[PDB]
């Protein structure tokens, strides 16, 4: 058993969650979760959970991490260990987000694969997968809707090849499962340690997908009728607030697009030094990833009201309501770019290089969760190399459940449920009532002091013990009190052994906390108040 | 330890005139860490300027401090009357938290 | 007003014992790490010991790292310094400084209480 390493320098760190949580949870997801609920009114809960629970948990795992240097799972071997299932239930929300993450980087890559012909292939519908009802983008206001853009034929039918629903799954799309095949080898090699451990990394993980971002929302700010989708995306619809689909939106966005119940942020933490200001780089990070969640909003946003300028149609149907908007609104925007194909090559390599830096850091936070859950069994050597196999290998065939011809809503089924549901308010919830209320904000905060410096402030202290229990319990009932089933593109309703199946994924991300509560109180010998004081103890 | 070799205790400057002193540590401090106390005769010492920039409660804005890593620096701007004391830098990150040796601005 | 009141100093003999007292008012005394202070006749300041808000985290300089003990009485608003072994380089001036945040250092000192070892 070797000892446990650091980072070797401070700004390993700091790579390694600039590359951990700003990803396709910034540029592909906060868009459609924004469209998909107005726009406006998705803002103001996406800030109270901001303010209120996403730094908050984010400094809170980092420093659970740097605190107990163990990631995941046995970190909570000193944070009450009767809670460690908390650990279990991260595991099994970043092992669901590995499969449907990598899904997405698969579609990215099959388009990248398509960026190298000098004609687009959604720029035009003169192709063998586009229905008859479709023209060019520009001739749509002048032939007299049901009419369908070329960008939405490309993307529902030769990427997706979109079924009926998840009742018919169709045929395992050969294209993308090699593309999947193809991004899992890339991600397999990468945490074989032989690639992302360079210098290099600042100039290709930092520097380029925010230069394209830039790019990005240079051009879609200068669009016409961009100050219609600017409008659509920051003026709330205050009556949509009285729904809990925005706040469970919102709140899960924060969650998950800070990566922030599973694990790796904490395994992150868990290389830092001891005495090393983790606080003050976190605010930095979390400014980093909320204002680049908001400024490539500001871009799509500004290409989606561009593209209802030019088709006639309003602003929240002019694309996808689901996963697939920032694959309708951005390539239409590199259609709009002086040579398009070399732009179009850069942005599926920008958003490679996003999803896949942020997929090389959940991957290797499970994965050092679980060395760390089994030190001695899975060694730096030759175990750790056919376990990395054997979990990249089952999530690329689970992955292939999602890429098939009906795989959207398989997919949409995991993005809503898998990892970034009432699973994400549950391990949130639980993480910020153990350290506060069983751990104590007073012995958390002295934690904090012996290490950081400085005792934290009242908003870190009031966030972990009132305002992100309150939060999370809120949305978690107000989303049952008013249940709305999940829906794909506003149009298709899901069958309910499908939504059943979804909140199976859920459950198996929640039901992670009282299951090893229940065996812990199980194993352990003694009177209740006796079994549940010992395991409430720090070991 | 950590051992803070500080300028030479007794110097003696005209008031009204910038004065300067230096505090040189034996290891790295993160300069948000070292710390200045000002303490008079017969007197507690107190907390002049911390983090080796900011001034305290109670400190004139003609005290200023420079330095980061190891050479840190205490600066009077103009010394008035009310300056005759004994300064002492002190790191306070490593955990055997170790002070300065004194520094002792008297008059003419 | 925050104020530090320290007590108990006074003569004892070589390799004896005693302890002092620091009596903390004007703010939450479990909120901030407290540390002893001693001032050598030479006037050189010396960190003696700290302890942490709840007193988990205890830390000692190492010509006290063995026969020195710091505590706190949280309750009743009091910080201690328990001694023994007392040596002749004991003789000091002895400051309890409330130094909590570690980018302030020790922002609020209190009184002295002359230790004499002879
Ligand atoms: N990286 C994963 N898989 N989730 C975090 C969300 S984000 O990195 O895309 O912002
Ligand atoms: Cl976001
Ligand atoms: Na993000
Ligand atoms: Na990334």
């Amino acid at each position: 058993p070797p000892q446990r390493e650091k980072w070797s320098s401070k700004i390993d760190f700091v790579l390694s969650v600039a590359g951990g949580f700003v990803g396709l949870g910034n540029v592909w997801r906060f868009p459609y979760l924004c469209y998909k609920n107005g726009g406006g009114a998705f803002l103001i809960p996406y800030f109270i959970f901001l303010f209120g629970s996403g730094l908050p948990v984010f400094f809170l795992e980092v420093i659970i991490g740097q605190y107990t240097s163990e990631g995941g799972i046995t970190c909570w071997e000193k944070i009450c260990p009767l809670f460690s299932g908390i650990g279990y239930a991260s595991i099994v929300i970043v092992s669901l987000l590995n499969v449907y993450y990598i899904v997405i980087l698969a579609w990215a890559t099959y388009y990248l694969f398509h960026s190298f012909q000098k004609d687009l292939p959604w720029a035009h519908c003169n192709h063998s997968w586009n229905t008859p009802q479709c023209m060019e983008d520009t001739l749509r206001r002048n032939e007299s809707a049901n009419f369908t853009s070329p960008v939405i034929e490309f993307w529902e039918r030769n990427v997706l090849s979109l079924s009926s629903g998840i009742d018919n799954p169709g045929s395992l799309k050969w294209d993308l499962a090699l593309c999947l095949l193809l991004v899992w080898l890339v991600c397999f090699f990468c945490i074989w340690k032989g690639v992302r451990s360079t210098g290099k990394v600042v100039y290709f993980t930092a520097t380029f997908p925010f230069a394209m971002l830039l790019v990005l929302l240079v051009r879609g700010l200068t669009l016409p009728g961009a100050g219609e989708g600017i409008k659509f995306y920051l003026y709330p619809d205050i009556s949509r607030l009285g729904d809990p689909q925005v706040w469970i939106d919102a709140g899960t966005q924060i969650f998950f697009s800070y990566a922030i119940c599973l694990g790796a942020m904490t395994s992150l933490g868990s290389y830092n030094k001891y005495k090393y200001n983790s606080y003050r780089d976190c605010m930095l990070l979390g400014c980093l990833n909320s204002g680049t969640s908001f400024v490539s909003g500001f871009a799509i946003f500004s290409i989606l009201g561009f593209m209802a300028q030019e088709q006639g149609v309003d602003i929240a149907d002019v694309a996808e309501s689901g996963p697939g908007l920032a694959f309708i609104a951005y390539p239409k925007a590199v259609t709009m770019m002086p040579l398009p194909t070399f732009w179009s090559i850069l942005f599926f390599i920008m958003l490679l290089l996003l999803g896949l830096d942020s997929q090389f850091v959940e991957v290797e936070g499970q994965i050092t969760s679980l060395v760390d859950l089994y030190p001695s069994f899975l060694r730096k050597g030759y175990r750790r190399e056919i376990f990395i196999a054997i979990l990249c290998s089952i999530s690329y065939l689970l992955g292939l459940t999602m890429v098939t011809e009906g795989g959207m809503y398989v997919f949409q089924l995991f993005d809503y449920y898998a990892a970034s549901g009432v699973c994400l308010l549950w391990v949130a919830f639980f993480e910020c009532f153990v350290i506060a209320w069983i751990y104590g904000v007073n012995r958390f905060s002295e934690d904090i002091r012996d290490m950081i410096g400085y005792r934290p402030g009242p908003w870190m202290k009031y966030s972990w013990a009132v305002i992100t229990p309150a939060l999370c319990v809120g949305c978690f009932v107000f989303s049952l009190v008013k249940y709305v089933p999940l829906t794909y593109n506003k149009v298709y309703r899901y069958p309910d052994w499908a939504i059943g199946l979804g909140w199976g994924l859920a459950l198996s991300s929640m039901l992670c906390i009282p299951l090893v509560i229940v065996i812990l109180l199980c194993r352990t010998e003694g009177p209740l108040r006796v079994r549940i004081k010992y395991l409430i103890t720090p070991r | 330890e950590n051992v803070l070799t500080q300028s030479p205790a007794i110097m003696s400057t005209s008031p009204g005139e910038k004065v300067t002193m230096t505090c040189r540590a034996s290891s790295s401090v993160g300069s948000s860490y070292l710390h200045w106390y000002q303490q008079k005769s017969g007197a507690s010492p107190k907390l002049w300027i911390y983090s080796t920039s900011n001034l305290a409660s109670g400190v004139p804005a003609r005290f200023s401090g420079s330095g980061s890593g190891t050479s840190y620096s205490l600066t009077i701007s103009s010394v008035e009357a009310e300056d005759a004391a004994t300064y002492y830098c002190q790191q306070f990150s490593g955990y055997p938290l170790t002070f300065g040796s004194g520094t002792k601005l008297e008059m003419k | 007003e925050v104020q530090l009141v320290e007590s108990g100093g006074g003569l004892v003999k070589p390799g004896g014992s005693l302890k002092l007292s620091c009596a903390a008012s004007g703010f939450t005394f479990s909120s901030y790490a407290m540390s002893w202070v001693r001032q050598s006749p030479e006037k050189r300041l010396e960190w003696v010991a700290e302890i942490s808000s709840g007193g988990r985290y205890i830390y000692y300089s190492d010509t006290v790292t063995g026969r020195f003990t710091i505590s706190r009485d949280n309750a009743r608003n009091i910080l201690h310094l328990e001694m023994s072994s007392l040596r002749s380089e004991d003789t000091a001036m002895y400051y309890c400084a409330r130094g909590e945040v570690r980018q302030r250092g020790f922002d609020y000192w209190g009184q002295g209480t002359t230790l004499t070892v002879s």
